[PDB]
């Protein structure tokens, strides 16, 4: 809905979802297949591409790397996501972010450098994983060997916002009024806390002003109730 | 051949440069933690940058040292490593060298430390004297010679650079009864008991008697005489006087602490 687009036959935002029936590799062909004109809404694209769109750019890579390590002492390792619908939404996000990066040079990083087109390879891998996930089919061959190859670009150590629990299992607990008892990416985390840092109920810990210009849509979305964490909380530095 | 110290200093300087670059780029990875009045991180940044500049300057200065690497390919070390392949099946020789150096240094340090031994008390050879005298005379600018005119007494005489010769008597061990005299002597055909001076070498004779009564060790008289001689050698300059001026009195000398200063100040 961020699209301040031009006239269209019916809901130009829905074409990004209808793009499911497309080719596997070379998203450059898929974009010309679907549409390329009415996907530029604001010339000030430098609002969420470098700061916010890095999340998906790292999450696609972390999901691709987690595939050949099923032997890890964890059922999904970190995450599995073998449903397909989420993978399709990821591919649609990749298409629209490719269009964005074509419109403006502030695209998602190659995460270091030297991809000869890192987005092209990432999209090829996404589609190769997505084809045998779509509608009641087996899943992965050459994909397992391709994900094994790591360019001179791949980082790690993603945030992955989690929430501490309260495991008062079955017996008793003894807390105090203070002295806690031991038993999110839009910046929002320098090396040492130096801002408001308005935490939330579970994981968020987002800053209050956010020091931005035109991404206030997320702010208005988060000022009110949240993902069962609407109880936003202020925590000092 | 003092290039080993320069090489160690250069190694330390390069390690310091690497560590300083690492510290700079690790601190730059962290903004102002908690200032609440003004960002004092700029001070730490400037300090780290100045430290990097200091390390670079230290490396540039150490570059001036290390004149040249001589030939002599390891100084007769290659005998079986670079020699016949049968001979080197060799590390035994290098291991022995290193172990001997370590043992020597460790024993020296242990002796110097245990010099303050907890020995409660002592309860329950006119051939080595010439050898000890020659070994002591082997030092430079310390031409001495013993006469032994009367009995087994070693009535030797020393003279370093000046005509301030010292007729230091001995007793075949724990030499005592010294008398210093400058600018002519030996009257008749032997030494003398003159002790004549200009009210300056009298203080020198007093200090020498104090030293002879000071270095009285329980054993090892050779080390005693060697220490006595290296203590006496300090009188070759007479051009220093800390804690006072150069001419606070007529004379100036009392180096038991290896630093001669004006008398009547200790």
């Amino acid at each position: 809905p961020h699209f301040l687009n031009t006239p269209d036959k019916s809901p130009g935002d829905r074409l990004a979802e209808i793009c499911a029936k497309i080719t596997d590799v070379d998203i450059d062909k898929v974009m010309i297949n679907l549409k390329t004109e009415e996907f530029v809404l604001d010339m000030n694209t430098l609002q969420a591409l470098q700061q916010l769109l890095q999340w998906v750019g790292d999450f696609v890579l972390y999901l691709l790397v987690s595939l050949p390590n099923q032997g890890s002492p964890l059922r999904p390792g970190h995450s599995f996501l073998r449903d397909g619908t989420s993978l399709g939404m990821l591919r649609e996000l990749m298409v629209v972010i490719r269009i964005w990066g074509l419109l403006k040079p502030s695209c998602l990083p190659v995460y270091t450098a030297t991809s000869d087109d890192s987005m092209s390879l990432l999209f090829r891998l996404l589609t190769k994983l997505w084809i045998c996930c779509r509608d009641e089919g087996a899943a992965s061959p050459a994909s397992d060997g391709l994900v094994s190859r790591l360019q001179p670009k791949q980082p790690l150590r993603l945030r992955f916002g989690r929430a501490p629990t309260l495991p008062s299992s079955t017996s008793t607990l003894q807390l105090d009024g203070l002295t806690r008892a031991p038993g999110l990416h839009l910046g929002a985390y320098p090396t040492e806390e130096c801002k408001a840092c308005t935490r939330c109920g579970c994981v968020t810990m987002l800053k209050s002003p956010n020091k931005t210009t035109a991404v206030t849509q997320w702010e208005q979305r988060w000022i009110k109730n949240c993902l069962c964490g609407g109880l936003w909380r202020r925590v000092p530095l | 051949g003092v290039n080993l110290e320069a090489f160690s200093q250069a190694i330390s300087a390069i390690q310091a440069l690497r560590s300083s670059v690492s510290r700079v780029f690790d601190c730059l990875k962290d903004g102002m933690r908690n200032k609440e009045t003004l960002e004092g991180r700029e001070k730490a940044f400037i300090a780290n940058f100045q430290d990097n500049l200091h390390s670079v300057n230290r490396d540039l200065n150490e570059l001036e040292r290390l004149s040249n690497l001589v030939g002599k390919p390891s100084e007769n070390h290659p005998l079986h490593n670079s020699g016949l392949l049968s001979l080197d099946p060799y590390s035994q020789l290098l291991q022995a060298y290193k172990w001997s150096n370590k043992l020597q240094y460790h024993a020296g340090l242990a002796s110097g430390l245990l010099n303050q031994q907890s020995l409660k008390r002592s309860a329950n050879p006119q051939y080595v004297d010439d050898v000890i005298s020659r070994i002591d005379r082997m030092f430079p600018e310390m031409s001495i010679h013993l006469s032994r005119p009367n009995g087994t007494s070693a009535m030797l005489l020393v003279t370093l650079g000046k005509v301030l010769k010292v007729i230091v008597v001995m007793r075949s061990l724990f030499i005592d009864r010294t008398i210093v005299k400058g600018y002519n002597t030996e009257d008749g055909k032997l030494d003398i008991w003159s002790k004549s001076s200009y009210q300056v070498f009298q203080k020198v004779t007093d200090h020498a008697t104090t030293a002879l009564l000071h270095y009285q060790l329980p054993q090892m008289p050779d080390v005693v005489v060697r220490s006595f001689m290296t203590w006496l050698r300090s009188y070759i300059k007479l051009f220093q006087a800390p804690c006072q001026r150069c001419g606070k009195f007529l004379q100036d000398g009392l180096p038991p602490t290896w630093r001669d200063f004006r008398t009547l100040e200790a």
